[PDB]
């Protein structure tokens, strides 16, 4: 189903994933503004939405010093390590939603993202560097 | 309602003038009585008024001279001027005043104001004001001579005015009473006549009544020819 | 103090008040005529009491900026009066004055020949030293008389005391004249003439010792 | 921390109807179903049906479409995941084959094959149908009998004799007491009463330092009865 | 219940145990779901299996499942002395109801057999006012689930009066029983002595109690 | 049992955070024609389709009372005044020494005063009158007057160009957050919220500022809601929300005057000139039986927080004229008026009914907003007679303290604060932020 921008947010997990590209693109342009609206307190709305900018490429280059480029939904090579949340599939899919689920993992996500870049498409792209010669 | 004023007629100054309004056709307590008068060469002065409630205000031009007073017991309403000068003599009358109560806004901020108008008046009682003495008037008679006219002259007195009657009320079409004249000597003088017919003479009697109220000379003057 | 206004016979006239009212107003317009009671006409700006004719109407107070004017439809002889507009309003207070008088004047009136009547002194006056000639002159219009004395022939010009000119119950003006002589003065010239002169009418009455 | 309570034990007479409450608390209530399970002596165990709190959808047994009702209310937000909901199911024309132990229980999961499978169970409640009035017990103090010669141990205990609705609860010096307490099931006599036997198992040196006390509660009577068992023992092996 | 489980299975400690849980074509397998439940009588069940196989959280990898064309099948691996009670399978598809089997009694034997504890004890004083006596014969702690009580006055059986109660699992993995035997003043005040006999499968214990102490 | 970890780029997960949201000038009012109104100065277009989105099964916690939605539309207003002050003409040289004098009356207050101005040149010099209400201070006590801003801060004029109507205003949330909207009815203000909305604009707020009494608000369509910040703190504010509107009529008769007097080069400074009629004071009107039974329905809401305690109030304290007053503006002149009559009731009933119930007021031309960075505003005055209808559908009331716990408790209005006017707007929206990058372990992998 559709429902629309964060609609799938008391949805199950699954059923949320169905609607990435929804809650995307609203992450980016609000619509052109037409002539800008200058004067004094412009600046405030223009830091405003350069940090946006800011926030969105720093988020590209996180998906990009991952194997994640050019895609939402994305398989990894790390094996989902038991001391994070410790649920089954279904158990999480079925059950919970993205809020209750990112309420799990704040603790421990610090080291998933180094674990998904340092480990992963460091050694990753080395190794496909060490296997195009041959 | 009528309305009849009194007076002295003539008032020395440095005294105290006082009138009186007889009223008549309705009650005295429910009402409001106001004094207006008029000097010669001047228009309606406003004197004052007296209240249901039995209180006065004056006008602050008299120099807070006058005084108003009442009298249900005999329906009267009083006037009197003390410290008069020569420009006190004057037409004195009493008038009857009515509430009317413009109001333009809310009546709680006091958006609104009374606006005295009088509806009843009398004649007014004229009053003089002189050193002088008053006089009793010399009445002549004036006997007739072919256009049929029968006249009594008032020759000296003071001060006006002076009532000519005829009759009773047995002449009033033909009479004339001509305003009296100001001789050099302070004196005025009148003149009264009628328009009787001709065949009507030496059998009915025609006599003048006059009246001085200043100083008493009523006096019935017969004329004939 | 007086304002005057003359107005033809017959048409309309408009006296306009004297002072300019401040804010909302509250005007009476009196009539007062010579030696008569005044009258109420118009009180509370339009209001009319018992008798007063339809010809008379005050300007009822709306919005702002109305002049209180008291309008006179068809005027007559009877309406030349003294009017007084008594003014109040709610930025002035008490208002004590009635306001200066406008003396209204009726034009356009037919005329009328001045009726002079002459009478000698009388006997009882003959016998008290004095002498007074008495030449009444009365119904004309206008009051410009000219009166005017002569003895045998002869213009007397001292002890003439003539009264001015008023008018009366007819609405046309009366006159009085008094010629003040002596005894012997009177005996003395043969024939004493009053001679009036009204809009040019030269009417003379004449009397003799007898 | 999904703890599901449910109404009390009810006597009802048959032909009447009853109304069952089932009141929760840990987790959102509108996320999963609400099922009822009825369990009788005669039949077994047998599902009832359940209803969702969230959209209204139910389904029923077709045995207990005709006299069982299922309702929920709205419930109250406590925080982003957890509330305080109600479910409530009516039965009417109560017969002898009705009297048992009836569950609600929460659903398994929010979505998949298996969503409305009654996961967490609550306490049960006892629901008897009968025209017997309701008896209030008896109760009696049990003198203390030796367990242990060589440990010195007593058993002491009280006795909750005659009464016809079957649930009734024993508790020891209001609820300071756990340790030792063994309370046994009921019987059924011929006349159709109930009586059963609680027994703590104290130290016979704690005769004087301890005051044992048993409540006993009969909420379907409405009664409370405090009894003080005699520490004053009887039997020879604990006299020595 | 047409959905047909199994009567009793014994099963050894440590080892393991199948319970089968087959029915007609209409309420069976291929199609439908099924599901597992351990009922300890008395109190809440509690979830184990379900779609055929999945276990619940928090359920130890020792419970196994699984489904054939025409039964599915309960496997308990590691048997432990708390697995000794009923359990009962469900058949049901995604939108239907839970249909409940006949139920299963699983024993698990190659334990330590308990020593019954059993303590008779006669009417107080309150009970003498009421002109009733009760004797309480209370056993306790068991493991075996079979006890005969006999009550005898003097040393002769009683017949009347008696109620014995069914034997319930302790919450120590034991078992526990009682015994009542009603008896009027006339009858309490006739005989010198009562006892309670319960005879055990490899023993018997005997309490015998008197009016006059 | 054997997963591996997989990103989630969108996912709908928010965090809460504080940001710069935007503005919407409406449909720009083209009919108008007029640029010169606060908003309109820098604000996007409507979009004239809105977009809100249900969020099923989503309970968010909201707090009206620590709202930042409402500190930003605070400071805005606060920079905004500053900055339509600014081009404007300064009144600084009219700090001279005035004659004054009461109003004629010839047997109300506003003052008749007469001034040394400088003409067009400055050389020359010439003399000027006008009528300045009663914001006067005595100087040293016809008697010599001082214009009152000369003794702290400065003057400056309102341009007359710019108008004081308010426009609907709505803000918008920027790119990567989002406006959660509570749409429970009767709502705390405080507390999770049921079922909530997202959108990316609110509704059309119309900034008016005022005291005591909330004007062209927004109703709540269910029965009157009586919000507390501390129901136990005696001096925290007390917002109420009215179920229908309150009609309010006030008017200033008195046909007035503009004077334009030269003083400078090429500044004009716009007076009071003299009055044209009769004269009279502002005032207000508020029909008796609507605020009767508005009176006695807040009442009634109010025996909720309190149960065995009967509930009274009194007017203002007093004091301070700003804060006793229903301040507030009308077509340009700031009346303030009195609301000692609303909140005497009970023992109320003289002449069986008011009827209309007229509150005095009174105006001024001398303000200052807040203190917002000192300075003074000089509101120019109307030319002839002014007149505005407005709806009462909000109230601002503070609890008394002490031993009340005895018999009753009493609710005088208040205000003071203008954060609580915007809170009675903002209270159901709140600015999150999207972290739309998840994680979760999943039953795939790569290579
Ligand atoms: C907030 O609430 C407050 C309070 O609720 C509101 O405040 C009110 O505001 C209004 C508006 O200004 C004020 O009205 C002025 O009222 C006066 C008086 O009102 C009355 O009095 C009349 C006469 O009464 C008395 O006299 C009679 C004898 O004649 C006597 O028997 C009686 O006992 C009493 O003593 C009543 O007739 C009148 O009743 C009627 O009219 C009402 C309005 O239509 C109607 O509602 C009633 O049902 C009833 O039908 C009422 O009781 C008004 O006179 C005044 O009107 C004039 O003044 C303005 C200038 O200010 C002028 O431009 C107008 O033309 C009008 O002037 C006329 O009347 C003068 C005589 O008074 C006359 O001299 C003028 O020439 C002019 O006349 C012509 O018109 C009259 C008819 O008016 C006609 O007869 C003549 O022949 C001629 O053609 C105002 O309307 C309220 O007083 C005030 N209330 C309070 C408590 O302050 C406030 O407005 C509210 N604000 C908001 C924003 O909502
Ligand atoms: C916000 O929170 C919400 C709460 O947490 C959350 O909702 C949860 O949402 C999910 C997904 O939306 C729900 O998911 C599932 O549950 C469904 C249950 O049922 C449907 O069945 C109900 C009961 O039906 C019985 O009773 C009816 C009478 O009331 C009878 O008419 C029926 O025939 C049926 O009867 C049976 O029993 C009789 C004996 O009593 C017997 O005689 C008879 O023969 C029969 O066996 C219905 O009431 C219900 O009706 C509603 O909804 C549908 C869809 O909207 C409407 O069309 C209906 O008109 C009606 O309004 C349903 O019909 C399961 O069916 C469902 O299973 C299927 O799908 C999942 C994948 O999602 C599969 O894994 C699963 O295997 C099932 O697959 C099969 O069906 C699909 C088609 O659905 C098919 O394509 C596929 O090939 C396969 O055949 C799923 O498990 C969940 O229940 C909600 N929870 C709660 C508590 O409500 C919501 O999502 C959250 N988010 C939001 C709102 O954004
Ligand atoms: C502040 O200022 C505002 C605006 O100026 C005022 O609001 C107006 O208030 C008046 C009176 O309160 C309203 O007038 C009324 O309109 C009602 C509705 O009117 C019509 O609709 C009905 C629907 O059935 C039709 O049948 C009817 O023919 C009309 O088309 C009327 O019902 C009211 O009538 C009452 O009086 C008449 C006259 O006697 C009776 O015949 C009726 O039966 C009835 O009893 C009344 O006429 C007006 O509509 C309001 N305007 C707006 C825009 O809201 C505030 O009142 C004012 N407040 C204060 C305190 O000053
Ligand atoms: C759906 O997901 C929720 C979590 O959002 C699952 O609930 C959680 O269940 C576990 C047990 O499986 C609970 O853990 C326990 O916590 C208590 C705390 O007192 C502790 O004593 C226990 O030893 C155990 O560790 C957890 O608290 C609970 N969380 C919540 C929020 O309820 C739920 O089981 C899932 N439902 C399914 C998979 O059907
Ligand atoms: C310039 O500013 C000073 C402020 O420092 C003004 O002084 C203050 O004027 C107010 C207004 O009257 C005084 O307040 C009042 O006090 C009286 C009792 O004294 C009370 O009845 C009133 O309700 C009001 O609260 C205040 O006391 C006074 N402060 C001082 C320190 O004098 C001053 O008036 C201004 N104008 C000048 C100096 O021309
Ligand atoms: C919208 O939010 C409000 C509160 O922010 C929700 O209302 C609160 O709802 C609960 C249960 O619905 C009310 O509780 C009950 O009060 C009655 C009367 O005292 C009592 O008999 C009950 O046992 C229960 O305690 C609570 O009073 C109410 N809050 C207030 C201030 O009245 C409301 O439910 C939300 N809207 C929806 C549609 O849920
Ligand atoms: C606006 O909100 C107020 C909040 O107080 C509403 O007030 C009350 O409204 C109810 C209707 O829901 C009135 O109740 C009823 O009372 C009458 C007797 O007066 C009875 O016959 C009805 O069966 C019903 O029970 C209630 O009296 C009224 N006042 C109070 C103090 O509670 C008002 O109705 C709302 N108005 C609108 C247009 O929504
Ligand atoms: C409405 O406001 C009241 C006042 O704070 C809330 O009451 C408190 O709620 C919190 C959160 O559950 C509890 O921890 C407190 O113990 C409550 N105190 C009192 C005195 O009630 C109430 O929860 C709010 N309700 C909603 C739906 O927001
Ligand atoms: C929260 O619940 C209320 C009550 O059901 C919803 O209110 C209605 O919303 C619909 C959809 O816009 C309108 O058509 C109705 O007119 C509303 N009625 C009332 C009485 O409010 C509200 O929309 C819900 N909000 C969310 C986000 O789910
Ligand atoms: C305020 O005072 C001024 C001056 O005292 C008043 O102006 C005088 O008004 C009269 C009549 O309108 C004029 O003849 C004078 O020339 C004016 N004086 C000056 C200096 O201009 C003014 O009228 C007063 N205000 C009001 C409303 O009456
Ligand atoms: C999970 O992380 C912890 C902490 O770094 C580590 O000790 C553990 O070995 C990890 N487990 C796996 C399966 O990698
Ligand atoms: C203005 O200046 C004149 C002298 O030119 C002076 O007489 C007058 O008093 C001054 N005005 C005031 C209000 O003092
Ligand atoms: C509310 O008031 C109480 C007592 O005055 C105080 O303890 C508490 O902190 C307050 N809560 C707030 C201000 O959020
Ligand atoms: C309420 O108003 C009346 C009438 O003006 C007044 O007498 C009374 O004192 C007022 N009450 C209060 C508490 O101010």
């Amino acid at each position: 189903v559709f429902l629309g921008f964060l609609g799938a947010a008391g949805s199950t997990m699954g059923a949320a994933s169905m609607t990435l590209t929804v809650q995307a693109r609203q992450l980016l342009s609000g619509n052109f503004d037409i002539p800008g609206p200058k004067t004094v307190w412009g600046i405030k709305q223009l830091q405003t939405r350069v940090l946006a900018i800011e926030r969105y490429l720093k988020d590209q280059q996180l998906l990009g010093i991952w194997g994640c480029s050019g895609k939402l939904i994305c398989c990894t090579a790390v094996p989902w390590n038991a001391s994070w949340s410790n649920k089954s599939y279904e158990e999480i899919w079925g059950n919970m939603t993205w809020m209750q689920w990112d309420r799990e993992i704040n603790n421990y996500t610090n080291t998933i993202y180094s674990l998904l870049e340092e480990s992963q498409n460091q050694q990753e792209k080395n190794e496909k560097d060490l296997l195009a010669l041959d | 309602v009528q309305l009849q004023e009194s007076g002295p007629g003539l008032v020395r100054p440095s005294e105290t003038l006082s009138v009186t309004c007889i009223v008549s056709g309705g009650s005295i307590s429910n009402y409001y009585w106001t004094w207006i008068r008029q000097s010669p060469g001047k228009g309606l002065e406003w004197i004052g008024y007296i209240s249901d409630r039995e209180t006065t205000t004056y006008n602050p031009s008299l120099n807070s001279r006058a005084v108003i007073s009442r009298d249900t017991s005999k329906n009267q309403l009083s006037l009197q001027l003390r410290s008069v000068t020569t420009a006190d003599t004057a037409i004195y009358f009493c008038a009857t005043a009515r509430r009317g109560q413009r109001i333009y806004g809310v009546v709680s901020f006091g958006e609104f104001f009374y606006y005295y108008y009088m509806d009843v008046w009398g004649k007014g009682t004229a009053v003089t004001v002189s050193s002088a003495s008053t006089k009793g008037p010399s009445v002549f008679p004036l006997a007739p001579s072919g256009t049929a006219a029968l006249g009594c002259l008032v020759k000296d007195y003071f001060p006006e005015p002076v009532t000519v009657s005829w009759n009773s009320g047995a002449l009033t079409s033909g009479v004339h009473t001509f305003p009296a004249v100001l001789q050099s000597s302070g004196l005025y003088s009148l003149s009264s006549v009628v328009t009787v017919p001709s065949s009507s003479l030496g059998t009915q009697t025609y006599i003048c009544n006059v009246n001085h109220k200043p100083s008493n000379t009523k006096v019935d003057k017969k004329v004939e020819p | 103090y007086v304002s005057p206004l003359s107005v033809a016979l017959g048409e309309t006239a408009r006296i306009s008040c004297g002072r300019q009212a401040l804010g909302s107003r509250a005007v009476q317009w009196y009539q007062h005529k010579p030696g008569q009671a005044p009258i109420l006409l118009i009180y509370n700006n339009q209001d009319r009491p018992s008798g007063i004719p339809e010809r008379f109407s005050g300007t009822p107070d709306i919005n702002f900026g109305t002049t209180a004017t008291l309008t006179i439809s068809g005027v007559e002889v009877g309406d030349e009066a003294d009017y007084y507009c008594h003014m109040w309003d709610s930025r002035s207070g008490f208002s004590w004055s009635f306001g200066g008088a406008t003396r209204l004047t009726v034009l356009s009136q037919p005329k009328a020949a001045p009726s002079v009547t002459l009478f000698p002194p009388s006997s009882e006056e003959l016998q008290a030293n004095k002498a007074t000639l008495v030449c009444l002159i009365s119904d004309f219009y206008p009051g410009a008389v000219t009166v005017a004395w002569k003895a045998d022939s002869s213009p007397v010009k001292a002890g003439v005391e003539t009264t001015t000119p008023s008018k009366q119950s007819n609405n046309k003006y009366a006159a009085s004249s008094y010629l003040s002589l002596t005894p012997e003065q009177w005996k003395s010239h043969k024939s004493y003439s009053c001679q009036v002169t009204h809009e040019g009418s030269t009417v003379e009455k004449t009397v003799a010792p007898t | 921390e999904g703890q599901l309570v449910q109404s009390g034990a009810e006597l009802k007479k048959p032909g009447a109807s009853v109304k069952i409450s089932c009141k929760t608390s840990g987790y959102r209530f509108n996320f999963y179903h609400i099922n009822w399970i009825r369990q009788t002596a005669g039949r077994g165990p047998e599902w009832m049906g359940w209803i969702s709190p969230y959209s209204g959808d139910k389904n029923l047994a077709p045995a207990f479409q005709d006299r069982v009702i299922m309702t929920t209310d709205t419930e109250v937000p406590v925080t982003s995941f957890t509330s305080t909901g109600a479910a409530y199911m009516e039965i009417r024309n109560l017969k002898f084959d009705d009297t048992g132990t009836y569950f609600c229980a929460k659903g398994l999961l929010r979505d998949g094959s298996s969503t409305w499978l009654p996961y967490l169970w609550g306490q049960g409640t006892l629901l008897t149908v009968s025209s017997a009035s309701t008896k209030g017990p008896s109760v009696f103090p049990l003198a203390p009998s030796s367990k242990s010669t060589s440990g010195g141990t007593a058993a002491l205990g009280c006795l909750v004799k005659d009464y016809f609705p079957e649930p009734v609860t024993v508790s020891w010096n209001s609820g300071a007491l756990t340790s030792g307490v063994h309370t046994f099931p009921a019987v059924l006599q011929s006349s159709g009463l109930y009586s059963l036997s609680s027994v703590v198992t104290v130290p016979s040196s704690s005769l004087g330092t301890q005051t044992y006390i048993c409540n006993v509660n009969h909420k379907p009577s409405n009664t409370k009865v405090d009894k003080r068992v005699e520490p004053k023992s009887c039997d020879k092996g604990l006299e020595v | 219940s047409v959905l047909t489980q199994s009567a009793s299975v014994s099963g050894s400690l440590g080892q393991s145990v199948t319970i089968s849980c087959t029915g007609p074509n209409s309420v069976c397998c291929s199609h439908k779901s099924i599901s597992w439940y351990q009922w300890p009588p008395g109190r809440a069940p509690t979830l184990i299996i379900y779609e055929d196989n999945e276990r619940a959280p928090g359920i130890s990898p020792r419970f196994s499942g699984y489904k054939s064309y025409w039964s599915a099948y309960l496997t308990i691996s590691d048997l432990r002395p708390e697995d000794e009670t009923t359990y009962y399978c469900c058949s049901y598809t995604h939108n239907s109801g839970c249909v409940f089997g006949t139920g299963t009694k699983v024993s698990v034997l190659g334990q330590s057999k308990a020593n019954p504890s059993v303590t008779l004890f006669p009417p107080s004083s309150e009970e003498l006012q009421a002109n009733k006596a009760t004797l309480v014969c209370l056993i306790s702690d068991f493991y075996p689930g079979a006890v005969t009580v006999a009550w005898k006055a003097d040393s002769s059986p009683v017949k009347a009066g008696v109620e014995t109660t069914t034997p319930s699992k302790q919450s120590n993995n034991k078992y526990a029983a009682s015994s009542y035997l009603s008896l009027t003043p006339e009858q309490w005040k006739s005989h010198r002595s009562y006892s309670c006999q319960v005879t055990h499968e490899g023993s018997t214990v005997e309490k015998t109690v008197a009016p006059t102490e | 049992g054997n997963l591996w970890v997989t990103v989630y780029y969108g996912v709908p997960v928010w965090k809460e955070a504080k940001t710069t949201l935007f503005c919407a000038s409406d449909a720009k009012a083209h009919k108008e024609e007029v640029h010169n109104i606060w908003a309109t100065h820098a604000c996007v277009p409507t979009d004239p389709n809105p977009q809100e989105i249900v969020l099923k099964n989503v309970t968010e916690n909201f707090n009206m009372w620590k709202n930042d939605m409402v500190d930003q539309m605070h400071e805005d207003i606060i920079s905004l005044w500053d900055q339509s002050l600014k081009p404007c003409v300064k009144l600084t040289p009219l700090c001279v020494t005035l004659n004054c004098s009461d109003v004629k009356i010839k047997g109300s207050d506003m003052k008749n005063c007469s001034f040394n101005t400088t003409t067009e040149i400055t050389d020359k010099k010439k003399k000027e009158y006008a009528l300045f209400y009663k914001l006067d201070v005595v100087a040293l006590d016809s008697s010599e007057y001082r214009l009152i801003n000369c003794n702290t801060s400065a003057v400056t004029q309102a341009c007359p160009k710019v108008s004081f109507d308010p426009i609907p205003i709505h803000y918008c949330a920027p790119a990567g957050y989002a406006i959660l909207k509570c749409n429970n009815k009767t709502f705390n203000g405080t507390g999770p919220c049921n079922n909530v909305s997202t959108v990316q604009c609110t509704h059309g707020i119309k900034p008016v500022v005022s005291t005591q009494l909330l004007l062209n608000g927004s109703l709540a369509e269910e029965e009157v809601v009586i919000r507390f910040e501390n129901l136990t703190n005696n001096a925290k504010i007390i917002i109420v929300h009215l179920n229908e509107s309150v009609e309010i009529n006030c008017t200033r008769p008195s046909n007035n005057t503009r004077k334009s007097v030269r003083i400078g080069p090429g500044q004009t400074f716009f007076a009071t000139g003299d009055i044209i009629g009769d004269i009279r004071q502002a005032h207000c009107n508020i029909s008796r039986k609507k605020w009767n039974t508005t009176l006695q329905r807040v009442k009634e809401k109010l025996k909720e927080k309190f149960p065995n305690k009967t509930i009274q109030f009194a007017p203002s304290s007093g004091g301070d004229l700003e804060i006793t007053t229903h301040s507030f503006n009308c077509r340009g002149e700031f009346f303030y008026c009195y609301t000692s009559d609303l909140f005497n009731s009970t023992y109320m009933s003289n002449n069986t009914g008011g009827a209309n119930i007229t509150l005095q007021c009174r105006i001024k031309q001398i303000i200052r907003m807040w203190q917002g960075v000192g300075q003074a505003m000089y509101a120019p005055p109307i030319a002839g007679n002014i007149t505005c209808k407005s709806n009462i559908t909000g109230l601002l009331l503070t609890r008394d303290g002490g031993k009340e716990k005895n018999d009753t408790e009493t609710f005088r209005p208040g205000g003071g604060d203008m954060r609580d006017n915007w809170r009675s707007e903002l209270y159901k929206y709140k600015v999150v932020e999207i972290k739309p990058l998840g994680i979760a372990p999943d039953k795939c992998k790569r290579r």
